[PDB]
């Protein structure tokens, strides 16, 4: 879902408000590389992505639980700790999840692990 | 008309509540958050028995200007009529519960004496005060509201 | 403390728990499996079922009598099931 | 140090480990039972 | 009648935290480490188990 | 209460001989007289205590004679009389002599032994009365503890082996302490107690005891009423059922006071749950004397009685169904008209009757009970929960009932309202729930009930899991797995390795589940296996101790599975991976793994081994030095499997 | 950049050492502003009070004299921040100002007002400590000569009330013995 | 302070208004909060039985001076790992000096 | 707020053989009205005496402050007296006059 | 009692906390304090029967750590005396500071 | 019978409202507000005007003494009798919860050796 | 009675929240207070049990001939984790010498 990355503030309003062509530079990771390891971020962002596709404002609910959460202007997403980390993921697992089998009329405690994972992931 | 249900409903306290919560009976005036003994105030204080602050009692058969005993209050004690009441008199005017005397903390380990409501009332220095309220002592100060056999008095330890 | 119960012999097949499962009852030994037990269902019922003749586990095996008490012919008298007194 | 005085069983702990009083409140009546 | 103390004293959340006793560390062994009072990454402090699944949560709380 | 003044004859009661009353004044006297009202008055007054500093014998008594292993602080209340010195000047020597008991207590192990057995030969020497008097008192003691409650109940053994017709006047006076033994939370502490009760009637006389225990049976608390219930068990497994039949037979019928019939009636079940099975020749007669209290105005003896019954019939599988036969028609009758607790005791004994009737009346008895047993599922009471468990079992259970009824009428709602986490966490009920839920499968047959309880086995506590897991288990175990179709095949083998995946604590609940699940689905599990090995070498790292032996016994498990259908890349990957781990130095973990290599060398034969003998054996030979157990055992298996 | 200011100064010893460390690195000056924040931050951020990071901060001012000018600033920057930083750090700012005003790196407080009407708890505290600190070192008398030089006035007034709020509030720093003529000012 | 205030307010305290000092302070007053304080109230002179342990026992104790029962840890490094693995490049250079790509393990962030 | 196990009754030790029961009164006649005392006056016993109060907690006042507490060169032994053991020596009978009393008096 | 018995028992496990198979002295030491922990009224009688008689104690073991500089005397005592005499080491220091025997010029002290 | 059987069915709505936990419905009603912020607030951060007077600060209820911590933090009715009437289990539950905050530490510590 | 060593089960086994047996209902505030003393009344039980949370309604069985307590109550907090709390921390209570039961409902 590289498509619904656009779906945040920053992005689609620097473009909307964008003069002239272009090429500008993010960082998606922040400074997450510190803590973690390259792959395990990109499953990080999937996530992200993935839950702002779907449900959009409720992921930013995840994303935005406490006013006392902040963002730093040179990031991207709000800065937060690896136990933060740990259940915001589950909590967009469960958006993905929920939603999916919402909408196929599936009991999604009866998806299998690899069913999940390629929910998630992408395409069956 | 007169009567449309037989019982209807309470919402009041039961006995057993304030019974089991108080006993020596159930007594009334359970001591405040306040209430601590004299000696450790005086502990923190700093004061060995010499420079210590100890109330001694006085009493005075109010027909007849001394010691039957002398009484030491050194965190609250319960004056009543005698068994339940911890400090007895014989005194026959006095109500099964007549008053209380607990030290209380403010700002200090300060006497306090308050009245149960006794049927006759009590006097202080030969003035009464209303019920319900602590009141206060200061060295000096002198109990027995009119029924009154005895006198009492305060004195600090010193000299 | 612990000894035969000693009733009447019927037609139930004895089982032993892993533990006693190789021994011969009485003699105690392994040696010459040859015949089989029978207990009655006074001393072998319900949470009896399956259970071992001894430690009162469940009985993985049926035991079999060595061929000394064979031709003693001790496997003939009351169950051998041991009750603790 | 009087603030840490104000601030102030192991044995009790391990000594416990051994047996165990185990019992209910209905059980101790057994307490009150003389002897014949 | 209300239970009453002196003062006030201090809570309880907290009251009971830290082990007794214990006495420092060793007479003063080389072998011992323990130079650090927590680990370093979150992989096995984070938790027991980084991953369960369920939606029993999530369709509870779903409505 | 306890504080109720006394008299100088109740003075004169409590203390032991050999004490004075003393008098210092009449004035000191009058002292304790006015220290009640000084008490409070003096406690006004002016007090004080001081120090002074100055310059300064000391006499003290442990247990010295040569030895005395040592006492307690308390315990010197008891063996102060061995304390004092005075020696060599008749009964005052046999209990100072007696202290021995002291070796028993406290001490080192040969010091009990020995004493043991001193104490037993001199049985017939100091006779009963000194010995009880000197140790009932220990017995008795608040402070006592585990083993040394254990150690006097051995010594009261071993001397009731000898004293038999001594101890008549002592019965009773034993009775007390011991009877608080049947009722125990420690199992032994019961059989030891069951049987010294038993050495101790049946050493006694049968009218000694009868004689002696009646007036507890009226005693006013229930406690003693009870207990006593489960001495008259115990007696009478000793002395038998007819010879003390007319003194049971003569209290239900006491006219008296209800408690006295509760009791009895109590006795009649101790009695059906200890003797059990051997019930059977006196049933018609104990029927008959219990049959007369399902009427009683008074409520207790209703439902005591009625359980009594299901006790009966439950160590009366079937048989004497005749004999019951008159106890029915009121209890039918009851079933309609109960509200509480004597309704669900009533369905416990209606239930453990059902079985014994005939198909055709119990077709019609049985339909009847379905409808109260549907409307009662939903109450909160356990008691009731328990009880109409094992009915539905039993019910349900039998022969003449039709499948389709049940798999509409009752699964719903047996699902419902049973499966919970109320449940689970309990003991018994988790239990008894597992029985039921199996034989239901045992009847309407294998998918259904699987099919419904697979979705939990991803639910997050671990007993819920634990429990449907072992469900499955047995149920696999007995139908057979044909039955099952493929999709929920799939969700099967998910869910057991997804709840395999988590375990909080080792047992073997998850492995012999898996096992089982797969020696039962046979060759059709074959496209799952590189799912599963995948999971085992990937757990078979993890973090060391707590997970290795497990996986490593899932592989033992596993072998066969993992050679019939000619998976050879899967034996070579166990055979070099495991021939691996053979260096690891934890020691509960490799003997897991010497156990999977004992499981595949089963499978696969000697000249086939991937990591061949000739490599293996000698590397398996250094790690006989191993102590810890599992090792050496396992690893002793292999050597033989190999060596023959 | 941000990096390197940390790196440097957690390895050195001394505080004349990161200075040393960081000026031979020759780093753009223009960022000679967010690098002080650095050190405020950084420090200050770090859990107690130490001396090291407050002195850093001072020193790089006098090599060049804009560096005193890139603190004076950061000062101001607090206004936004006097609420909103936690009940620790202050502990560790107040004092840690209070070494670059006794030793010179005053009259750069009087942005700093008593109200009311606008003082956040937060900032209530880091003043009181600001005081109470720098006290400490010139023990109040000097400071009674730096005050009556200074004209501080949104601090030291109009506003008899605001004129409680202030003598008050200094009795209950504690000090309010600077707080005099107010007094009579009131009467 | 904080005991006057709970003492005028009557409500106890929390942890959380001692959260600010919780590690702070020579007696590092969080050990008033040791579970096993009682015992160490009674412990005495403690700190020179220290001092005289290396007569009693041959090693050589450095931090002969303090113990952490009665005193607390009167230091925290974990900062001083985190910024040392920030000095040298951060997880993922070091480990490019090691055989990591070897083991085949996914990520480091598991490693135990 | 009490442990059951302890009892009116006090198992006292580490008496001299010449002790007074002036001191005895004294002494122990702090913490409440002495219901009685006894003192063993026989081979064995002598040295040890048993003290019984009008309440319990008198006892635990006692006990409290008295715990290892010093008389001449000694440091007595006070324990909670047990209770059952050796009693049978006296019997349960009297209670029909006394009970009929009760009946008669008041009637009840 | 116990606090201070208790107190002295983890004080003397301490030196042997790190724990290496030791030797046959020091594991009859581990055992002699292990067996104090189950029956501490046991130990408490025997230390107060010792101290309360015997006047003649076995030899200790004598040996020098080495400092390089000045050597240090370490002494080497049987563990039944090292147990009583560590007893009586916190007794003695407790009762001392509850009657404030030391005056407070004295100063390895608790406090600081 | 139409106001009749709203007198039920209206009671239905009352006492079905009431039933589960009317002190949980309003936090349920909290977040409703939540959704209002996402409308305008898609990607808050730092000093957007919420946060900013949200750092800009820091119907009887009970009032005597103090309640006893409780898991949840719910202070006492109005005319709550003022005494700790309890099992105790909240503390036991309370304090071995915490204590297991130590063993966590000090189940580390050994992991360095 | 039987509660308590659920919630010792509970503890022991390590069970770590929602998996709790509380998480059965989720959707009941009323509690059931059995074994209640026959002197107790709608005020009475009000002020004990609104220690726990904040009690809306209450509807106590009394026997409705003669006007007396059957002895048990159900009753309505206004919030749910109050009565997790209730259960499961005020049951096993002693009151006018008889222990209440409390559970849900
Ligand atoms: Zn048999
Ligand atoms: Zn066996
Ligand atoms: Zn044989």
């Amino acid at each position: 879902p590289f498509q619904a990355c656009l779906k945040v503030e920053k992005f689609g309003d620097l473009i909307l408000k964008a003069t002239e062509p272009q090429m500008v530079l993010f960082n998606l990771y922040d400074d997450w590389l510190k803590t973690i390891s390259s792959y395990t971020a990109f499953s990080r962002l999937i996530l992200i992505l993935r839950a702002l596709h779907v449900n959009n404002d409720r992921a930013k609910v995840i994303l935005k639980p406490d006013k006392t959460t902040i963002t730093e202007p040179h990031h991207i997403w709000p800065t937060l700790t690896d136990e933060e980390w740990i259940k915001v993921e589950v909590q967009l697992k469960d958006l993905i999840l929920a939603d999916y089998g919402k909408k196929n009329n599936v009991n999604v405690a009866s998806l299998t692990q690899s069913e999940i994972r390629d929910i998630i992931l992408g395409m069956e | 008309n007169l009567q449309a249900q037989e019982e209807e409903r309470e919402f009041y306290n039961a006995r057993r509540r304030e019974h089991r919560q108080r006993n020596d009976p159930g007594g009334n005036n359970k001591e405040k958050e306040v209430p601590a003994k004299e000696k450790p105030s005086f502990e923190l204080s700093g004061a060995l028995l010499e420079d210590t602050n100890t109330f001694r009692g006085v009493v005075i058969k109010y027909s007849e200007p001394k010691r039957w005993r002398l009484y030491p209050f050194k965190s609250a004690y319960l004056l009543g009529r005698h068994p339940i009441d911890h400090p007895s008199c014989s005194k026959q005017h006095a109500v099964f519960q007549y008053r209380l005397v607990e030290y209380t903390r403010a700002d200090r380990v300060k006497p306090y004496i308050i009245d149960l409501g006794s049927g006759n009332g009590t006097f202080l220095n030969n003035k009464r005060i209303e019920p319900q309220r602590y009141y206060e002592l200061k060295e000096k100060d002198v109990l027995k509201e009119i029924d009154d056999e005895d006198e009492e008095e305060e004195e600090e330890v010193s000299d | 403390d612990l000894i035969f119960c000693r009733k009447q012999a019927g037609v139930a097949i004895g089982r032993l728990c892993e533990k006693c499962d190789g021994k011969c009852v009485i003699c105690d030994s392994y040696v010459r499996p040859c015949t089989l037990v029978r207990i009655c269902d006074e001393c072998n019922y319900g949470s009896y079922q399956g259970r071992c003749v001894i430690c009162g586990g469940p009985g993985v095996s049926d035991a079999y009598y060595c061929k000394e008490c064979t031709i003693q012919e001790k496997d003939r008298d009351g169950c051998p099931k041991i009750v603790n007194l | 140090p009087g603030y840490h005085a104000p601030v102030a069983d192991p044995f009790a702990e391990h000594r416990p480990p051994k047996i165990a009083d185990r019992e209910d409140e209905y059980k101790k009546h057994r307490r009150t039972m003389i002897i014949s | 009648n209300p239970r009453t103390s002196n003062e006030v004293q201090y809570d309880q959340r907290l009251f009971n935290q830290s082990k007794g006793m214990d006495s420092g560390f060793a007479g003063g062994e080389d072998e011992i480490y323990n130079v650090y009072d927590q680990a370093w990454r979150g992989g096995k402090d984070m938790a027991q188990s980084i991953y369960r699944p369920s939606k029993n949560l999530d369709k509870d709380m779903y409505g | 209460e306890r504080n109720r003044p006394l008299s100088d004859e109740e003075l004169d009661a409590m203390f032991p001989e050999g004490y004075k009353v003393l008098p210092p004044p009449a004035g000191y006297v009058p002292i304790r007289t006015p220290a009640r009202k000084l008490t409070a008055t003096p406690t006004p007054l002016g007090g004080m205590t001081g120090f002074h500093m100055q310059t300064e014998m000391k006499s003290v008594n442990d247990q010295p004679s040569g030895n005395l292993p040592f006492l307690k602080p308390d315990d010197i209340q008891y063996f102060d009389k061995l304390l004092v010195d005075v020696d060599e000047s008749e009964e005052q020597k046999e209990r100072k002599i007696m202290k021995l008991l002291l070796k028993i207590k406290n001490g080192t192990p040969p010091m009990r032994k020995a004493a043991l057995r001193q104490i037993t030969d001199k049985a017939r020497e100091f006779g009963a009365g000194p010995l009880f008097n000197q140790i009932l008192p220990l017995l008795m003691s608040p402070t006592l503890e585990d083993q040394e409650r254990h150690l006097l109940v051995k010594v009261i053994d071993r001397i009731l082996y000898k004293l038999d017709d001594l101890v008549r006047p002592y019965v009773h006076k034993i009775l007390v302490v011991i009877e608080p033994l049947l009722i125990d939370e420690d199992y032994y502490a019961r059989v030891e107690g069951r049987e010294i009760i038993s050495n101790l009637a049946k050493a006694a006389g049968l009218a000694t005891m009868i004689s002696t225990m009646r007036p507890d049976i009226d005693n006013m608390d229930e406690y003693v009423r009870n207990t006593t219930a489960r001495a008259f068990a115990v007696v009478a497994s000793a002395l038998g059922i007819p010879s003390l039949l007319p003194f049971l037979k003569a209290v239900c019928k006491s006219k008296k006071s209800w408690q006295a019939r509760h009791t009895g009636i109590k006795i009649v079940q101790q009695i059906a749950i200890l003797m059990g099975c051997a019930i059977l020749p006196h049933l018609r007669s104990l029927v008959e004397i219990i049959e007369h209290g399902l009427v009683d105005e008074q409520q207790k003896v209703r439902t005591i009685s009625a359980l009594a019954i299901a006790a009966l019939a439950e160590a009366a599988t079937p048989y004497g169904i005749e004999s019951f036969d008159s106890v029915l028609k009121p209890l039918w009758k009851g079933i309609r008209q109960h509200r509480g607790k004597g309704l669900a005791a009533f369905l416990k004994a209606i239930g453990y009757l059902i079985p014994l009737m005939d198909a055709e009346y119990a077709n019609y008895y049985t339909r009847e009970v379905m409808l109260i047993l549907i409307r009662e599922f939903q109450s909160p009471d356990e008691e009731m929960k328990k009880i109409v468990l094992k009915v539905v079992k039993q019910c349900c259970g039998t022969d003449g009932v039709e499948a389709n009824y049940i798999k509409t009428e009752i699964l719903p709602p047996f699902f419902k309202h049973f499966w919970q986490h109320r449940m689970a966490l309990d003991r018994r009920n988790y239990r008894q729930l597992v029985d039921t839920t199996v034989e239901l499968a045992n009847k309407v047959g294998a998918a259904e009930i699987i099919s419904r309880i697979v979705d939990d086995l991803k639910d997050e506590a671990e007993q819920y899991r634990k429990m449907v897991m072992e469900t499955i288990e047995k149920i696999m175990g007995n139908l057979g797995a044909a039955d099952i179709d493929h999709k929920l095949e799939e969700q099967l083998i998910d869910g057991i390795l997804y709840a395999f995946q988590e375990q909080t604590t080792e047992d073997s609940v998850m492995l012999n589940g898996f096992g089982t699940v797969v020696n039962a689905l046979g060759k059709r599990v074959k496209p799952y296996l590189p799912q599963i090995c995948g999971t085992v070498l990937w757990r078979l790292n993890n973090k060391s101790a707590k997970v290795r032996q497990q996986a490593a016994d899932l592989i033992s498990r596993t072998a066969v599975v993992m050679k019939t259908c000619q998976e050879e890349k899967l034996m070579g990957h166990l055979g070099v991976v495991l021939y691996e781990y053979l260096g690891e130095e934890y020691p509960e973990v490799l003997g897991s793994i010497l156990g999977a290599l004992k499981a595949i060398v089963n499978v696969i034969g000697m000249h086939k081994m991937t990591p061949p003998i000739k490599d293996l054996l000698p590397r398996l030979t250094p790690i006989l030095k191993n102590r810890h157990e599992k090792v050496q055992e396992n690893c002793i298996d292999l050597v033989g499997r190999i060596a023959d | 950049f941000r990096r390197t200011i940390y790196l440097a100064i957690q390895s050195s010893l001394d505080f004349e050492e990161c200075a040393h460390k960081l000026l031979k690195m020759e780093f753009p000056e223009s960022q000679t502003k967010e690098l002080c924040n650095m050190i405020l931050d950084c420090c200050a951020q770090q859990r107690t009070y130490e001396k090291f990071f407050g002195l850093l901060a001072g020193r790089f001012c006098m090599l060049k004299k804009e560096y005193m000018e890139s603190f004076e600033g950061i000062f101001k920057e607090q206004y936004d921040t006097i609420h909103r930083l936690e009940t620790n750090k202050l502990r560790n700012v107040a004092k840690m100002f209070a070494h670059l005003l006794y030793t010179d790196s005053w009259s750069v407080l009087e942005c700093i007002k008593l109200s009311e009407e606008t003082t956040t708890s937060s900032s209530r505290i880091f003043v009181k400590i600001f005081f109470q600190e720098l006290c400490e070192y010139m023990g109040l008398p000097k400071l009674n000569a730096r005050l009556k030089d200074e004209t501080l006035q949104p601090f030291f007034e109009d506003n008899p009330r605001n004129t409680r709020f202030a003598i008050n509030f200094f009795t209950s720093i504690g000090l309010g013995g600077l707080t005099d003529e107010l007094r009579e000012h009131l009467k | 302070l904080k005991r006057q205030e709970a003492i005028a307010q009557n409500r106890r305290l929390t942890l959380e208004d001692l959260e600010d000092s919780w590690d702070r302070g020579i007696p590092r007053i969080n050990t008033l909060f040791q579970k096993d304080r009682h015992t160490l109230a009674y412990d005495k002179g403690w700190r020179v039985r220290t001092d005289f342990k290396q007569y009693q026992v041959l090693k050589q104790n450095p931090f002969w001076w303090t113990h952490q029962r009665h005193d607390g840890k009167l230091w925290n490094l974990n900062n001083y790992r985190t910024d040392m693995i920030q000095a040298l490049g951060g997880v993922e250079g070091i480990l490019e000096h090691t055989l990591f790509k070897g083991t085949y393990f996914p990520t480091w962030e598991g490693l135990f | 707020r009490l442990p059951p196990e302890v009892n009116r009754i006090l198992y006292i030790r580490n008496l001299p053989y010449k002790i007074t029961a002036e001191e005895m009164y004294d002494i122990f006649g702090k913490y409440g009205p002495i219901r009685q005392i006894r003192v063993g006056n026989t081979p064995e016993t002598r040295g040890t005496a048993y003290v019984v109060y009008e309440d319990i907690f008198d006892a635990k006042n006692a006990c409290d402050h008295l715990s290892g507490f010093n008389v001449c060169n000694r440091y007595l032994v006070v324990l909670y007296y047990n209770a059952n053991r050796a009693f049978q020596k006296m019997d349960t009978k009297k209670k029909e006059e006394q009970l009929k009393l009760l009946k008669e008096k008041y009637g009840i | 009692d116990t606090k201070l018995l208790i107190l002295a028992l983890e004080r003397l496990k301490e030196a042997y906390s790190v724990k290496s198979r030791l030797n046959q002295s020091q594991r009859e030491e581990l055992g002699l304090i292990e067996q104090a922990y189950d029956n501490p009224h046991e130990a408490l009688s025997r230390i107060k029967r010792h101290l309360l008689t015997q006047r003649a104690f076995k030899e200790v073991g004598i040996e020098f750590m080495d400092l390089y500089s000045h050597l240090v005397p370490v002494y080497d005592v049987e563990p039944l005396e090292k147990i009583t005499d560590a007893y009586l080491d916190q007794y003695l220091w407790y009762e001392a500071d509850k009657r404030r025997l030391f005056p407070p010029w004295i100063k390895p002290a608790d406090t600081e | 019978q139409r106001r009749k059987a709203e007198k039920d069915s209206e009671r239905d709505e009352l006492y079905a409202q009431w039933g589960k936990g009317l002190a949980q419905s309003r936090q349920q009603q909290q977040n409703v507000e939540d959704a209002m912020k996402e409308m305008q607030k898609p990607l808050a951060r730092y000093i957007d005007d919420e946060d900013l007077d949200r750092m800009l600060r820091e119907r009887p209820r009970y009032s005597g003494p103090a309640p006893p911590p409780n898991r949840f933090n719910i202070w006492p009715g109005y005319r709550w009798d003022g005494v700790d009437r309890s099992n105790g289990f909240e503390q036991k539950r309370f304090a071995r919860l915490a204590s297991k905050k130590a063993v966590e530490e000090l189940a580390y510590k050994w992991s360095v050796e | 009675k039987l509660i308590n060593e659920l919630n010792e089960r509970e503890v022991q086994l390590g069970v770590a929240d929602k998996v709790s047996w509380h998480s059965e209902y989720k959707d009941s505030a009323w509690i059931f207070l059995g074994g209640l003393p026959y002197e107790l009344t709608e005020g009475d039980i009000i002020c004990v049990f609104s220690q726990y949370g904040e009690i809306v309604n209450i509807n106590l069985v009394r026997d409705k001939k003669t006007g007396k307590s059957k002895g048990f109550c159900f009753l309505c907090y206004e919030d749910q984790r109050s009565t997790i709390l209730a259960v499961d921390n005020f049951n096993g209570i002693k009151i006018k010498g008889r222990t209440i039961r409390v559970d849900h409902v």
